[PDB]
DNA sequence: GCTATGACCATGATTACGAATTG
DNA sequence: TTCGTAATCATGGTCATAGC
């Protein structure tokens, strides 16, 4: 519940106590990018970059992950729409009423789940774009996934692309499946039902799973 | 229309082709483009069995398939192999599919490509115009490669372009980063097709006050306001950054044949795009020869350690000197400026003296020949000059003559007749010019630049790298951008490809393998008499072909628990199994519960790893028959490579055969390969040792006799000699592994040594060895210590040598780099190695005296360098770069940089390099037992001051200063002994 | 990716770890290889007395109900489970038994799923089913079907009370009576009505008693077996040689002793004692001679016969002529499959009843001089391999295995 | 009765991680 | 790959508890 000051926008940062041991260093790999992250306008505002950092993490166990936030519209929490009108948030619900056969919906936010975080390996990009804050992101990308890392159990990356050498991402092993592109061709996206997957690997670490029922809203 | 490959490269597009580029007679560049297909080897009744039709299908012909597993056996019923003979095809299709039957499942398309079309990745064509297509400038299509490339013509010469680069930042505390740090410098040597050598230097003005823009203008350098409005022809331009970014951007868009940089994959490239990008938002586009497709630059990572590629795709290839010599040669260390110093090096005399400074005179009458060349080569750009290992000289004048140079360096007057020089390292501080930053440190930034761009040339030139590319891309079957991108396993697929094919014979393997699972120690370390060596010519691929160790030829392995199984089947192999035809190899058994494994190698038909090894032995042997009587230092330099390559490629095999995914996986095979060479090595060493020279005979200590099996040799000890009969020499064997032995003999005239060496290699290659084992003479060694062949120093003498020779001073193991010991400590094991060798040559010595010597040396030394305390603070200075990814707990190192900055007005960074040493108060005496020490640990600022109420912890120092020493060294109680008596503790040896 | 197979593999991988028995070897290699592979696709993967309670000795009351009773044996138990073989405590060794046993194994795992395990009580050569868990039912179902089949099954007890029952000595030996079974005895287990925990009582109480000697009695082929005489001259039930090497008992002196309302079993040792194996084994074998040695849990001779012995290895009559032996092996057509997909030496192994580790740690110590697949002579080498009698006693008899080699070497010749 | 084995102590020992030899 | 420093553990004793 402490807070920290910045040269630059959003000139403080609060946050939770179990980002505390790493995230002090953070500050020192902000202020030389800041400058330049101003000068285009981002999306989303920049009140909003950290507000994932509220989120403690001594009570999740899988970790879900994107990319890139949408161009359009983004509200720093990751995988989610207030109107619904996105086509990612509406696949993976979809594919989640599929799983669980739940018939009817019309929100789901990967926050409400116990266990999971919904997480973006680039926190900013600007509208009519992808992906082109890459070079702005990169240590704050390898601090935090890292910092995930330690408490996490399984990893679970979206793309194809963009997630192929996770391997040499991390330093500590820790089980890591990926998963097909939102766009991919012939809708290998459909046939994806890796939640089962991400449940079975669950539980040969001896943990509690997890129900996505109720992340669904009526 | 005569065209000669340069390179081959893939495109990555939706549709996927195969570029290739050449250059003709006049100097034109053509692009061929053809297309690429996956291909496939199948037997006639799953040929007929496939209701969609392939592509194309190509009648392989008569093929013989052999299972190759291996099954251990109990006994001594050995069921014989699986072979089936049948007919083959090879087909092509443009698309990827799963075929239930497919062999030959390990070798790559482009492979495929070059046999069965029958091109070699770099000869010389006379390609048929009647096939080709043109589509674009430049660029032709071909869909028939086999009659395009039919016509065969020698090779002829070409032009070539280069382009080498360097580049200068700044910086002032910690390695430069994008965001906030500007490059100052940018250097160029550049070649076009014309064969003129161009050199430029562009520098930023952001940092030169308008007075010193008009100064510089003033007098002779050039200033631009736009792109547009630059040449090259001027050596020196002063400009802004953008425009910097802007002229890098488009000189590296260029199509040239290689962009040559040390280390610039991983930050030269990487910061001019990272700041090109971030400046304005452009971008370095490269584009396709047939202009359909366009890529940005991304340096991308590999594993092999960790290596970096560019993703370039219009046909230039982007060479980085770091990687490659990381994995050609092994080395110390892979510093630039150690790699120029053990590159360029001559043997100078001393033309004048006096004052500040001396003239050196060198040329091809005093070292040897295309030595002082060289030299006198890289001295064109040189700045500074290292002597004696010691010395570093800034030039002042310099000159070249028709066969030579001279030189006059400012260095302290030290009166000998001849030194050696080379080019090192320089004793330049950048950190602190760029505080006071002025025109002429300016310009002497861009002269220290354009002599790092003209490095890479100098180095490039002296690799050999063209002609090695060359030589790899034929040799191997592949496409030049790949020849230093791979490992071992999958530069032999071509040639063993080959080799299948025109023998007709596949290999299958049809069960998942299973998951199974050595250093020489010298004599003494300390010799004082001389040291023969002879090297083996190839043992691993000549005991491969003695016996005919192939996955194909393994009859059997049979293996026993119990000594009264293991004596009948010995009984039962010794009935059955008889030499010649048949070869017994005794291994070390592959389960805790076997005692006996027995491998049995068939000799009726020559393998396939043999004819791959003499094959490769073979055409060695001739390349280098050939490069003896060249006359043209093209052909020399070709026929070199062509060699060397050959070298390297043949001395993989032992290792592929023990890889467990490679393409020659046999555990008997490489079991057995380790022990006929195990046995050879031990026969070889017992028969030198004891030997004897008297009169005109020579004695060998056992009997001359072949170790595996009767012969019909001679096998009388005595041999009659051509020596003098006065001779009275003994000889000794010392030390012995798989790729060299040492003999040693008591006495010190060289000119014996060498003529006793020549005969006594006739002689043993003549009567002790038998079939195609051979042994040259190399090297005579004087004062020789070693703890192994990774550690060792001595004076080396050439066979081709007399005793007024200069002798090479051979020192490898150390370091002389590694940065966190001492100053002192360095200097003083300088010394006393010297004192070493010193007393080594004298000959009266025996054994235990000079580690006595060493000892009360030891003593002495350390009793009056901790009574005086006379030594300044920075020789005991110590550092470390500090960063935060730090695992456990607490790691009081952070801990002691948090109180530094809470305590002192100055700050450290998380990229810093920060220094320290040890420290204890003053009132302490001289302590035995010792504690943690990074309690002992203080940092060390620029104006800290030794304090009167403390003093340096010399107990850590002398400590490490002695374990090094006793490391050395013969005798063993003693040295415990005074290590007690000094420290207490018991040494690591070893 | 996420393909189909690798979802069914997982199951298949969380079904072995529930299903993993650390005495198994097949399903535990296969598991374990399962685990690289999947972590190596995956960068990572996450990974006897379990169903007993501790027994009860003092009286005390039991809540009213349905109780089933079973007598708990007294011998060494033996497991058996599904996918697996045959599975015993420690060492994990392995015994013969006709494929008609694996037969009803494979009948009662196929037809009911829900039987955790098969486990046996054994004692000198006679092999019966005492008790097992199932999970899905009661365990009537399983011991109805073995005496279905034929084997005989325990006097199971079916017991409703409704009030408070006190679990006393005295009931505890009315009930014991009312098994009226020569069998040796150890305890009770009782089973609830719904509940899968299992529960067993075993009432006793130590004294003292004195000894007489030791001896050795015939249980069958070979098969010999030490017991301790005393006092009273009660026949004391040994478990095994294993059972009296740890007990450690003095002669001539009294020990403690487990007594039973109608028995008085020797428990383990319980001292501090500091006494060695070595002259402690040398005493025990020269006071019981030195004919005997022990091969593991019994003992064997060290008579010389040599040709008594293929006969009954070979499940026929009695030959006299090697003539007749090898042209009667050759008219019975069973008997070549065993010969020939055996080898030479083991099948001299187990016609002597010699142990496996001792004897090849033996052979592996000698130098052997032969002829035309024949021994003829033998000379040893290392003297501290003898420190154990019964290597030395395994050398002595060595001059009449060399005959058995030899003698079996011939009939294998012969007969092809 | 002294001499025997459990918890206490360390010299001398291998085994372990760390982090550099990176540029 | 080597070299260095903690940490852990086992072969040298000693003494309090306790048994023939």
């Amino acid at each position: 519940m402490n807070s920290v000051t910045i040269s630059h926008a959003p000139y403080t940062i609060t946050y939770h106590d179990d980002w505390e041991p790493v995230m002090s260093q953070l500050v020192e790999f902000y202020n030389e990018v800041a400058s330049w992250l101003l000068r285009d306008e981002t999306s989303p505002i920049p009140d909003k970059f950290f507000i994932q950092l509220k989120q403690p993490l001594r009570n999740k166990r899988v970790c879900v992950c994107g990319i890139d936030p949408y161009p359009k519209d983004g509200t720093g929490v990751p995988f989610e729409s207030p109107n619904f009108t996105k086509k990612s948030i509406k696949e993976i619900a979809s594919s989640i009423s599929r799983l669980t056969g739940v018939i009817d919906y019309k929100g789901y936010n990967l926050n409400i789940i116990d266990g999971v975080i919904p997480w973006n390996y680039y926190l900013s990009c600007k509208l009519g774009e992808t992906k082109s804050h890459a070079i702005y992101w990169d240590k704050i990308s390898k601090l935090l996934l890292q910092h995930i890392t330690k408490h996490v159990s399984v990893l679970y990356c979206l793309g194809k692309t963009d997630f192929s050498n996770i391997r040499a991402k991390l330093e500590s092993p820790v089980t890591t499946i990926v998963g097909y592109h939102p766009a991919a061709r012939d809708h290998q996206f459909e046939k994806d039902r890796s939640f089962e997957i991400i449940n079975v690997l669950l539980e040969l670490d001896n943990k509690t799973p997890i129900n996505w029922a109720q992340g669904f809203i009526y | 229309m005569d065209v000669r490959c340069i390179n081959w490269f893939e495109s990555h597009g939706e549709n996927r082709f195969l570029y290739l580029k050449s250059r003709c007679r006049n100097g034109e560049t053509v692009f061929i483009r053809f297309p690429h297909y996956f291909y496939y080897v199948v037997t006639d009744e799953i040929y007929q069995s496939l209701s969609p039709p392939p592509f194309n299908a190509r009648p392989m012909g008569k093929m013989r398939t052999i299972d190759i597993d291996e099954t251990i056996s109990y006994n001594l019923d050995i069921k014989d192999r699986k072979c089936s003979v049948a007919d083959m095809w090879l087909i092509e299709e443009p698309k990827k599919r799963s075929i239930q039957n497919a062999t030959m499942d390990e070798f790559f398309n482009i492979s495929w490509f070059y046999i069965s079309n029958g091109i070699s990745p770099d000869g010389c064509y006379s390609l048929d115009e009647q096939y080709l297509t043109k589509i674009n400038n430049g660029c032709y299509h071909c869909d028939d490669p086999r009659n395009c490339f039919a016509k065969e013509i020698p090779r002829f010469d070409i032009p070539r372009s280069y382009l080498f680069l360097a580049i200068a930042c700044h910086f002032d505390k910690k390695f430069p980063s994008v965001f906030i740090n500007p490059i100052s410098h940018t250097s160029y040597c550049y070649i076009d097709l014309s064969g003129k050598r161009l050199l430029f230097t562009l520098i930023n003005e952001e940092m030169l006050t308008e007075q010193e823009i008009q100064e510089a203008v003033d007098r002779g350098c050039l200033r631009i306001q736009s792109l547009m409005e630059m040449d090259y022809e001027r050596e020196l331009v002063l400009c802004s950054e953008i425009v910097l970014l802007r002229i890098a951007k488009q000189l590296l868009e260029l199509t040239f044949d290689y962009v040559v940089t040390f280390n610039g994959h991983n930050f030269d490239l990487r910061y001019i795009t990272n700041r090109l990008e971030l400046l304005t938002g452009e971008k370095i586009i490269f584009r396709s020869p047939d202009k359909k497709e366009a890529v940005h630059l991304c340096i991308y990572e590999r594993n092999q350690n960790t290596t970096f590629h560019v993703n370039n795709n219009n046909g230039t290839i982007f060479f980085d000197l770091y990687s490659f010599i990381q994995k050609s040669e092994k080395l110390d260390s892979y510093k630039l400026d150690s790699i120029s110093k053990n590159a360029f090096s001559c043997m100078g005399k001393v033309l004048n003296r006096g004052v500040r400074e001396m003239t050196f005179i060198g040329d091809d009458t005093t070292d040897a020949k295309g030595k002082a060349d060289t030299f006198a080569k890289v001295l064109t750009t040189g700045n500074y000059v290292t002597v004696d290992e010691d010395i570093i000289c800034k030039v002042i004048r310099k000159d070249i003559l028709e066969n030579g140079f001279k030189v006059v360096l400012s260095c302290p007057t030290l009166p000998n007749d001849i030194y050696k020089l080379s080019f090192g390292k320089d004793d330049i501080d950048l950190a602190q010019m760029y505080k006071d930053y002025n025109l002429n440190i300016a310009l002497d930034m861009a002269r220290y630049c354009i002599h790092d761009a003209c490095l890479c040339q100098y180095l490039w030139e002296y690799y050999g790298v063209e002609t090695k590319t060359d030589a790899g891309a034929a040799t191997y079957v592949l496409p030049q951008s790949m020849v230093f991108e791979y490992r071992a396993s999958t530069i032999i697929k071509g040639p063993l490809l080959k080799l299948l094919l025109e023998t007709k014979t596949i290999l299958v393997r049809s069960e998942t393998k299973q998951k199974f699972p050595k250093v020489f120690a010298p004599k003494q370390k300390m010799f004082s008499n001389n040291v023969l060596i002879f090297d083996y010519n190839s043992l691993y691929p000549n005991v491969c072909i003695f016996g005919n160790l192939s996955p194909e030829t393994l009859v059997g392995v049979v293996v026993s628990t119990n000594r009264l199984e293991e004596e009948i089947n010995n009984q039962l192999l010794l009935q059955k199994y008889p030499p010649p035809r048949y070869i017994t190899v005794h291994c070390e058994p592959r389960l805790p519960n076997l005692i006996s494994e027995i491998a049995i190698f068939d000799r009726s038909i020559e393998g396939t790893i043999p004819r791959l090894l003499r094959t490769f032995l073979a055409e060695r042997a001739r390349y280098k028959k050939m490069l003896k009587q060249a006359t043209s230092s093209t052909e020399k330099a070709i026929y070199d490579s062509m060699q060397y390559t050959y070298k390297i490629v043949a001395n993989s095999v032992y290792g592929l055969m023990g890889f467990r995914n490679s393409a020659l996986y046999s555990y008997a095979s490489a079991k057995s390969c380790t022990s006929i060479g195990r046995r050879m090595i031990l026969y070889l060493e017992s028969v030198l040792n004891g030997a004897e020279l008297s009169n005109g005979m020579l004695r060998f200590a056992n009997t001359l006799s072949n170790p595996f099996y009767m012969d019909d040799r001679d096998i009388n000890p005595i041999v009659k000699t051509s020596l003098p009969i006065d001779y009275r020499f003994r000889f000794r064997s010392v030390y012995g592994d798989t790729d060299s032995v040492f003999t040693e003999i008591d006495s010190q005239d060289v000119d014996k040594s060498i003529e006793i060496a020549k005969e006594l290699e006739r002689l043993i290659n003549s009567r002790v060895l038998f079939n195609n084992f051979k042994i040259e003479f190399e090297a005579v060694y004087k004062n020789l210590i070693m703890q192994s062949k990774k550690k060792y120093t001595t004076m080396k003498y050439s066979a081709s040598s007399n005793s007024k020779s200069v002798p090479e001073r051979i020192n490898k193991g150390t370091s002389e780099t590694r940065r966190d010991v001492s100053k002192f400590h360095k200097n003083m094991i300088k010394t006393y190695k010297t004192r070493l060798s010193e007393m080594l040559s004298e000959g009266r010595m025996n054994s235990n005296q000079v580690c006595i010597d060493i000892l009360r040396s030891l003593e002495t030394d350390l009793r009056s360098e901790f009574d005086s305390r006379s030594s300044p603070l920075e020789l005991f200075m110590l550092s470390r770069m500090h960063h935060s990814n730090y695992k456990s707990a607490d790691n009081p190192n952070m801990y002691l940089v948090t109180e530094y900055n809470k305590n002192n007005p100055e700050t450290i960074e998380l990229g810093e390099r920060y220094y320290f040493a040890y420290i204890c108060p003053a009132n302490v005496p001289w302590t035995k037992k010792l504690v943690n020490i990074k309690t002992y640990e203080t940092i060390i600022d620029r104006s800290f001051k030794l304090g009167s109420n403390q003093r340096i912890f010399y107990e850590v120092y002398f400590k490490r200063l002695t374990s090094e020493i006793v490391n050395l060294l013969d005798n063993k109680v003693l040295c415990i002994s005074f290590f007690q008596r000094m420290f207490g503790s018991r040494p690591t040896f070893y | 990716m996420t393909s189909s197979a690798d979802l069914t593999n997982l199951k298949e991988l969380l079904s072995l770890y529930k299903s993993l028995r650390f005495s198994d070897s097949v399903a535990i290699e296969k598991y374990n290889s399962l685990v690289e592979w999947g972590t190596s696709t995956y960068w990572k993967i996450g990974v006897i007395s379990d169903y007993y309670d501790e027994v009860k000795n003092k009286p005390f009351n039991i809540d009213p109900g349905y109780y089933i009773f079973l007598p708990v044996y007294f011998g060494s138990v033996f497991i058996y489970s599904k996918g697996k073989n045959m599975v015993e405590l420690g060492s994990g060794n392995s015994f013969q038994i006709p494929d008609e046993i694996r037969s009803a194994c494979n009948k009662v795992l196929d037809s009911d799923n829900g039987i955790d395990f098969l486990r046996f009580v054994l004692l000198n050569n006679r092999w019966i089913m005492e008790d097992a868990i199932s999970k899905y039912q009661s365990p009537v179902n399983i011991f109805k079907l073995a005496s279905e089949y034929g084997l005989n099954i325990p006097n199971y007890l079916e017991i409703e009370i409704e009030e408070d029952t006190l679990f006393d000595d005295e009931l505890y030996s009315i009930m014991e009576r009312s098994f009226d079974d020569t069998f040796p005895k150890i305890s009770i287990s009782y089973i609830k009505l719904g509940e899968l925990k299992r529960q067993v009582v075993d009432f006793f109480k130590f004294s003292f008693m004195y000894i007489e000697s030791i001896k050795v009695d015939r249980i069958g082929d070979n098969i010999f077996i030490p017991s301790v005489i005393t006092k009273s001259g009660k026949k004391i039930l040994v478990k095994d040689v294993d059972h009296l090497i740890r007990s450690k008992v003095r002669e001539h002196t009294f020990v403690k002793v487990k007594k039973k309302n109608t028995f008085s079993i020797l428990y383990d040792y319980d001292g501090n004692g500091t006494e060695t194996r070595g002259e402690v084994i040398k005493r025990i074998i020269d006071t019981i001679g030195r004919d005997y040695y022990v091969n593991g849990k019994y003992f064997s001779k060290v008579g010389i016969a040599g040709l008594k012995q293929l006969t009954n290895k070979l499940d026929i009559n009695e030959c006299a002529t090697v003539d007749e032996l090898v042209d009667e092996i050759n008219k019975s057509g069973t008997v070549k499959r065993k010969i020939k997909n055996q080898s030479v030496f083991d099948l001299s192994r187990e016609c002597l009843g010699y142990p496996e580790a001792d004897f090849i740690t033996l052979v592996n110590n000698m130098r052997f001089k032969i002829e035309n697949c024949k021994v003829v002579n033998f000379n040893i080498e290392n003297t501290n391999c003898l420190n154990n009698p019964s290597i030395e006693t395994i050398y002595g008899n060595f001059n009449q295995f060399v005959s058995i080699f030899n003698t079996v070497t011939d009939v294998k010749k012969r007969l092809f």
